[PDB]
């Protein structure tokens, strides 16, 4: 009985975060497919991806 | 290079360099060797770190 | 044996100027003898006595659709090369701006569609007419076909991003 | 050394004769059963644009500019086996009755006779460029047949059992290709019943759920503990 | 987003982005404009919470185990 | 259990020679110094040939049947291989080095460039037997008067093209009948005549030279005669061609100069379609697929194979290997990848059945030293003389970590918790050991005691307790955890190098320079046993020493030992070309192998050729690099003293043959060796060697399949596990039906538990059928899941090849099938509208 209510519960929680997973990229990929931007060409693409990308700076040890 | 080359590798490390390194986000399938596989599909930057 | 291909009147002066470039090919190269009728505005190709008169009919024709010297000439070599003719008809709201979103500023989104896809496109009011091989003239009909019935502008740049690429790509 | 002998006896079950044993295909209907080919090609599939984009130089090459546009099919005369150098076979909808591909002509026949059989033949047949290429082109316009074609294809070919991780991987590039315009006309009939169906033969794909969740949990805890 | 970065009052934010994402229009919550700096926020973190949710479901067959034990006890 | 035969050679992608691709070409068969590899790259697998040439070689050769191969090597011994079989059909030795071997298309005549002779043989059947002499010449003929640089057949096997250092080209017919259809030769060009093609018809010749020209050569008047209609040049100003191909049905000229930079062509109009770099190294080997899609490329100086289409331009792979500089080797906790860390500084995580890399790693400033996986196979761990020891997550590819001292040393080796809270590092200039923090960065402690320089640490894995070892003679061991700071040394007979660890952590086998292994119990600090085995160690003799290879005590003791995940066995090896294989509880060799046969490498003849020792030195230390064609080969930059440093050019001696760390695999039956030549994997299979376990005389193959089609499938299952017949107990395995599973999976007696898992394993990770497999996966965990909890170690390495198969195909798919059902609810469960 525990078996049973404790994996519905589980269950029951993670269908909800799938859920959210695949519908929050969705609406992120149909904003992007609505307006990113126009590169055909693969070399000035991938260089306005790494100009566009997220930056974090770390300080590391030489 | 040369002198710990001709020291033979035994030699007596750098002192210390608190250096600044920024990294960029992408897959880590991006981050590979060229090969027909992969390794992980990750992302380089942590959720903490979005 | 003969075919007829009507030349229309807004392409009978490049005829007439790139002629010089345009029968060589035909008499020569094929063994045809070729005629030009003033008369009916109209190009003749009969067999001399000493399956190639359809190539010629279609390197002319294909010059008579808008496709220029070069472009005819890759035609009438390169076996493996096709060219598909349709109009839209898919008027201020649907007809006068669906060709406009083919073009794009400065036809770049023809440029663009004509590179991605490897074909080359020549776009007339409604009629578009594709020149490329089979799979090619596919991909850029299926995204013609696309931003004239109402597709993203990234969507379709993105989706010629991917066909350029697995285009040229083995396996 | 060189070949194999049969152990069968001289004097004066052929596989078990040359102590071989052909794996069978399927061991039974009821069994799910990956493809017989490469276990890559699931993950080449589902992340093809990022492996490209990760093999492409890091600069431009130097081309020249008097280049002939048609170098792709000007060839002469080891003959080229990919999706670009296909020849049609033997009035405007997108691929008209002499300018159909294969895929879609298989994909037509096999939604009148109601059997995808050779559509899911050529499927697992063809490469993963081409298999992008075929699912990235697939009408999703105005009446939406080719999409709900390909998608009860998929619903007839994991009812068999049999390579469905493509079939896994193909209703994923359906879904990243143009799922949005199958969201887009939700609560379209033929469109949603077609998911309906798939989603009546999918939902009994737990089983490997829970298998492998068994299977995971239990040796953990044998191992470790 | 800022109660999703906790693995505590994660559930609260998902059900509420669960009925956001059912009752809403998609292309209005993507039209929005600030609707991509929030769901790219919580993209990573709900994958985060769906991976360890699942290994709780994944360590949830020791009981499965130990009820194929004490069946076999006979 | 000791029966391991030669399985694969990771790393070293390409050394020397000229890569080949199938005739389908989904292979690429390049050569790897004195071995062959052969990559499958569409099924993702990989294999290196058993057979061994004595030198590196250097032309290699396939017809186009894909039936046999030929190889090589760069003084003319060829060795002829059968490719389907994998066994080598004959050994023959032309006299001089071969500059190139060619089959014909049609497959039946090959020739070769043997000096400044092309000689034509044809070629031995498959299907024949061997004989002494299966070779029967065709012809050689002598036209050039230097020494031919290539050849080329024509599309019809019926002429060959041939250039040579000699500023010309001829092209000779095959038979005599057509010798005036072929007789012209092709003079013009100002340097060595790198390559001489067809045309696709073939009117045209096309003859590209050392200076940078190619000219087109054409059968016309100015009589007809074969004038030169055009020469066209490259214009590369201080780089010259190194390597010419020709793909003649797509027109496609492609060109790889000393530069790194290769230009490829569409020849007839000389139209630049690309233009790229290697690298800075110049591009010894260009070859073309069949097709002509596929261009691989090889650089022999940083050992790099590049095969790149250059229509989607872009790389199929872009790999590079490490010759003789590679420091330290890990298994994954699956022994699905090994990971090598390398003394130019890095680390390269190599997939084994695929033989590639898949992730690089370059952050350290020096040579790295050592690596060690820790919270299964998240995190890795790796220390170098620069310094540092540093932290690698393989999830998101970054050094989070990086661990110093205050002292400003070397660290030669590490240790991590199983728990991974702690690493632990010994240098061989400080004599204590450092100990850091993983969570927080800081050093917790410095462990000092030793009274010599620490070679060896390793945690115990189950108690978790600390064993170093130094050149003091002594093992020492330290109780870190809870209040203790203990310390137990353990002193033994002379200096020790490489400790290791038992899996259940109750004793350590230290390997000593005297040349013994002794094996300690930890917790009562007394000697279990040891193995002798400085007399079954294969010590060659170098070429510059003047002592024999019986009175050297260079390499006869072994610097790394590594334990059987049993614990029943150690593998080990050292500076010396033997790798030895013991079981602790005898203290005897289960076998040794031979870890290469290449003279090209220094350690590896016991007895060196007296032909060779001459009035003044041997011929061998006689430097002939001044009679090189070029430059930067005849430049000698190697600065004198200089042992183990980096630059192969920088050493100015062979490179020896050493064994630099030994691992056996966690999870099916094989061990790695970090040679000087790759990754060296040998492993046992089951199919050959008939080793059956307890039959009988009425246990057999037919009375197997007579209880199977019977069905009695536990006796049918038993009986095959008797023979231990490979496919009999897939036959049975596959016939048992799925009502049935449990009470088989049950009822097999448990001296057969351990086999019927390793099979489970082994068969899992390749075989289709996922849910049998998981089903009797799940019955034979359900049904005896508490014999393998209390037997451990016996199941320690077939319990990790099962989970090798359940997180890595099944849950893969797994992972797919969710994302679709929650990608189905989110599209038919919301708002689609506008």
């Amino acid at each position: 009985r525990v078996k049973t209510e404790l994996r519905s519960a589980l269950k029951s929680t993670e269908d909800d975060l799938g859920f959210n997973v695949q519908g929050l990229k969705f609406v992120k990929q149909q904003w992007n497919l609505r307006h990113n931007y126009e590169f055909v060409d693969e070399y000035d693409q991938q260089e306005k991806e790494s100009n566009s990308a997220r930056k974090r700076v770390f300080g590391t040890v030489i | 290079y040369k002198l710990d080359v001709l020291s033979s590798v035994h030699f007596v490390p750098k002192p210390a360099s608190t250096s600044l390194e920024i990294r960029v986000e992408t897959p880590t399938i991006s981050m590979e060797d060229a090969q027909p596989l992969y390794m992980s599909n990750a992302s380089s930057l942590a959720p903490q770190e979005i | 044996e003969s075919r007829k291909i009507m030349v229309p009147p807004h392409r009978m002066t490049p005829l007439r100027n790139s002629w010089t470039k345009i029968y060589p090919p035909l008499v020569e190269h094929l063994k045809l003898q070729v005629r030009m009728n003033l008369k009916t505005k109209s190009v003749e190709l009969r067999t001399n006595p000493k399956g190639a008169l359809q190539k010629g009919a279609d390197f002319i024709k294909a010059f008579t659709l808008g496709f220029d010297l070069d472009d005819s000439i890759a035609l009438l070599r390169l076996d493996d090369l096709y060219i598909e003719t349709f109009e839209v008809k898919d008027t201020g709201d649907h007809l006068s701006r669906a060709i406009g979103r083919i073009a794009g500023k400065d036809g770049k989104t023809k440029f663009a569609i004509e590179n991605a896809t490897r074909t080359r496109i020549v776009l007339a009011d409604s009629k578009i007419h594709i020149l490329g091989g089979f799979t090619h003239i596919r991909m850029a009909r299926e995204s013609v076909v696309s931003l004239i019935l109402g597709s993203p502008p990234g969507k379709v740049y993105g989706n010629l991003r991917t066909v350029a690429s697995r285009l040229k790509e083995r396996y | 050394q060189f070949k194999t002998v049969s152990t069968r006896t001289i004097d004066e079950l052929n596989d078990i004769d040359f102590n071989t044993y052909t794996s069978l295909e399927q061991i039974d209907k009821e069994l799910l059963t990956l493809s017989i080919g490469p276990r890559s090609k699931m993950n080449t599939l589902l992340h093809l644009d990022v492996i490209r984009k990760r093999s492409k130089p890091k600069e431009a090459p130097k081309k020249s500019e008097k280049l002939p546009f048609f170098l792709q099919l000007s060839g002469e005369k080891s003959v080229r086996e990919g999706i670009a150098h296909e020849t049609p076979e033997e009035f405007k909808v997108t691929g008209r009755l002499g300018f159909e591909s294969h895929f879609t002509k298989q994909l037509r026949e096999g939604s009148q006779s109601k059997d995808y059989s050779s559509l899911l033949a050529t499927l697992i047949n063809f490469s993963p460029a081409a298999v992008d290429l075929e699912i990235r082109s697939l009408n999703s316009f105005e009446p939406f047949d080719e999409i709900v074609w390909f998608i009860d294809a998929l619903t007839q070919g994991l009812k068999s059992n049999k390579n469905f991780e493509l079939y896994e991987t193909f209703m994923s590039l359906l879904f990243k290709a143009h799922g949005d315009v199958i969201h887009a006309n939700n609560k379209n009939q033929d469109i949603a019943s077609a998911l309906q169906n798939w989603e009546d033969v999918h939902k009994k794909e737990d089983r490997l759920d829970d298998l492998v969740k068994f299977c995971m949990g239990v040796a953990a805890f044998v191992t470790t503990a | 987003r800022d109660w999703n970065t906790n693995a505590k009052t994660h559930t609260i934010a998902q059900r509420t982005i669960r009925c956001i994402l059912m009752h809403h229009n998609i292309a209005k919550l993507s039209e929005i404009p600030g609707m991509v700096k929030i769901v790219d926020a919580i993209i990573p973190y709900t994958q985060r919470h769906f991976t360890r949710v699942d290994n709780l479901v994944e360590q949830s067959y020791i009981l499965d185990y130990a009820l194929v034990e004490m069946d076999k006890l006979f | 259990k000791s029966d391991f035969k030669f399985s694969n050679l990771l790393g070293t992608v390409y050394r020397q020679g000229n890569i080949t691709f199938s005739d389908d070409g989904k292979q690429l068969l390049s050569p790897v110094g004195n071995r062959v590899s052969v990559f499958d790259l569409i099924n993702n697998k990989s294999f290196t040939f058993e057979y061994e040439h004595r030198k590196n070689i250097a032309a290699i050769d396939l017809n186009k049947q894909g039936t046999l191969l030929i190889s090589i090597d760069e003084d003319g011994r060829a060795i002829l291989v059968n490719f389907k079989a994998r066994n080598v059909l004959h050994h023959f030795n032309f006299k001089e080095k071969c500059s190139a071997v060619k089959f014909s298309p049609d497959g039946r005549l090959f020739a070769l460039a043997s000096g400044r002779f092309l000689q034509i043989w044809k070629t031995p059947d498959v299907n024949k037997d061997r004989q002494f002499a299966p070779f029967v010449r065709h012809r050689v003929h002598a036209g050039h008067f230097q020494d031919i640089t290539s050849l080329t057949w024509s599309q019809d096997s019926r002429f060959i093209l041939t250039t040579s250092k000699d500023l010309s080209a001829k092209i000779w017919s095959v038979d005599s009948e057509e010798k005036n259809l072929a007789a012209t030769t092709f003079n013009g060009h100002r340097d060595y005549v790198m390559g001489a093609f067809f045309s696709h018809d073939q009117e045209k010749i096309y003859t590209v030279s050392k200076d940078g020209a190619v000219f087109v050569w054409e059968f016309t008047k100015r009589k007809y005669s074969w004038r030169i209609t055009k020469k066209h040049f490259f214009y590369a100003n201080q780089a010259k061609v190194k390597c010419v191909t020709f793909h003649p049905a797509t027109r496609l000229l492609a060109v790889g100069f000393t530069s790194g930079e290769f230009r490829l062509y569409d020849l007839p109009d000389f139209t630049l379609i690309q233009q790229l770099s290697m690298g800075q190294n110049p591009v010894n080997t260009v070859s073309v697929n069949q097709t002509g899609e596929w261009l691989a490329f090889g650089s022999s100086k940083l050992g790099q194979l590049l095969v790149y289409e250059w229509q989607s331009e872009s790389y199929i792979l872009k790999q590079q290997g490490h010759f003789d500089s590679t420091n330290s080797l890990a298994y994954s906790p699956d022994g699905s990848r090994v990971v090598t860390a390398s003394e130019d500084g890095k680390i390269k995580v190599w997939d084994i059945t695929s033989g590639f890399c898949l992730a690089t790693f370059e952050e350290h400033t020096s040579s790295v030293t050592a690596v060690q996986f820790a919270k299964r196979g998240q995190v890795m761990f790796s220390s170098s003389l620069d310094g540092t020891v540093r932290a690698w997550d393989l999830i998101r590819y970054r050094n989070f970590r990086t661990f110093t001292g205050t002292e400003r040393i070397q660290f030669n080796c590490l240790a991590v918790d199983p728990s991974g809270e702690v690493v632990c590092a010994g240098s061989l200039d400080n004599f204590d050991i450092h100990v850091w923090s993983v969570q927080t960065g800081q050093l917790l402690d410095a462990l000092s005691g030793h009274e010599g320089p620490v070679s060896c640490l390793s945690f115990s894995q189950e108690n978790s307790v600390l064993a170093s070892a130094s050149w003091d003679k002594t093992i020492r061991i330290w109780s870190i955890f809870g209040r203790s700071q203990q310390v137990e040394p353990i002193e033994v007979y002379s200096d020790v190098l490489a400790l290791s660890m038992r899996p259940d952590g109750k004793e350590v086998a230290v390997s000593t320079l005297k040349g013994q292994i002794s094996i300690f119990n930890i917790e009562d600090a007394k000697q279990v046993g040891n193995i002798d085995c400085r007399k079954d160690i294969i010590s060659g003799r170098f070429n510059q020493d003047r002592f024999t290879a019986k009175n050297s005590e260079r390499s006869k003791f072994f610097t790394t030992i590594h334990y059987s995940f049993d614990g029943m066995a150690i593998v080990a090896g050292g500076n010396n070309n033997s790798i030895c294989l013991y079981d602790v509880p005898n203290e005897v060799l289960l076998k040794r192998f031979i870890v290469s046969r290449n003279m090209a490498l220094n350690g590896t003849l016991e007895f060196l050729n007296s032909k060779k020792m001459t009035e003044a030195g041997s011929l061998d230390l006689i430097d002939d690099a001044g009679e090189n064609s070029d430059l930067e080969d005849r430049i000698d930059n190697s600065l004198p003293g200089s042992q183990r440093g980096g630059d192969l050019s920088t050493r100015k001696m062979r490179p020896e043959v050493r064994v630099t760390s030994v691992q056996f695999s966690p999870t099916a039956n094989a061990f790695a060796a970090a040679s000087t030549e790759g990754l060296l994997i040998y492993s046992t299979n089951d199919t050959i060697l008939f080793d059956p376990f307890d039959l009988d005389v009425d246990v057999t193959p037919h009375s197997t399949v007579e209880a199977l089609r019977e069905k009695q499938f536990l006796n049918a299952l038993v009986m095959a596990f008797r023979l231990n017949e490979e496919y009999l107990i897939n036959k049975v395995y596959e016939a048992i039906p799925i009502k049935e599973i449990p009470l088989v999976a049950s009822n097999i007696p448990a001296i057969y538990l351990p086999r019927i898992l390793k099979f489970i394993g082994d068969f899992a990770i390749e075989s289709q059928h996922i849910e049998f497999n998981l089903i009797w996966i799940k019955a034979l965990l359900s049904a005896s899941g508490g014999y393998i909890n209390e037997h451990k170690y016996l199941f320690s390495t077939a319990m990790r090849s099962i989970q090798r198969f359940i997180v890595r195909v099944a849950k893969e798919v797994v992972n797919t099938t969710t994302d679709n059902k929650y990608t189905y609810r989110f599209l038919v469960s919301t708002d689609g509208s506008m």
